[PDB]
């Protein structure tokens, strides 16, 4: 399950999902699957140095449902 | 023609057509807020994250609500 | 940039950007409804005179109300 | 006062006011000043064979205030 994902697994998931530029944020902060899935909406929108449009989709269509 | 398929430019141009929001399309464009992302936003996002005043934020969110109801 | 100065084409293009109103800009253009005239319209005008269904008429009138409040 | 206007006076008023094409409707129906000022909003919008945009301005900015 995604709670077991490594940082590299998180980067792969978001690259495959069409967010390659945003995937580098998870690499830069070494965010593994457990940490990814705990991220709150405001954390995704304001704490990753990514654009808001992608960030909204990353949270609502990925983190919330993984 | 559902807002879910609108481009980032379409969202920005729509916002600029709202009274008092002419200055605010640019931030939506730079943040790559296309129609799909636009429908995920709240008034709090517009005020607190985008630093847009309550008045224009309310007009934008009222548009979002209308667009969502039409999906 | 107040709606009172909008051209007929601007009013028509705005209406076409509302969900479910893509088909209704043309009648506004043909009736020469510029921004000044747009602000004088009611939902009854849109339904009864222009023969537009209640749903789209409500979206247009809600826009008129917002535009008037900004004048 | 406008209640005394002839049909030609009505046509002149609306020509001077920038509604020359619509002024012909008052000529065609022989609408004098007294009749003009009694016209109800729906009468102006639907009973003169004029475009709705001009008709709205004719009623709200002229007939109502003359």
């Amino acid at each position: 399950s995604p709670v077991e994902w490594t940082v590299m697994d998180v980067v792969e998931y978001f690259t495959e999902a069409g967010f390659p530029e945003q995937a580098t944020a998870f690499q830069e902060q070494e965010i593994d699957g457990k940490s990814l899935l705990r991220m709150q909406r405001t954390d995704v929108l304001t704490g990753l140095s990514i654009r808001l449009g992608p960030a909204l989709k990353i949270y609502e269509h990925h983190i919330k449902v993984l | 023609g559902s807002v879910s398929k609108w481009s980032t430019d379409e969202v920005s141009e729509f916002i600029q057509s709202l009274p008092g929001c002419e200055e605010h399309g640019k931030v939506f464009k730079d943040e790559q807020i296309d129609g799909e992302a636009f429908l995920l936003m709240t008034q709090t996002d517009i005020v607190k994250i985008m630093s847009i005043k309550e008045g224009p934020a309310e007009k934008i969110f009222n548009s979002i609500l209308m667009f969502k109801a039409a999906e």
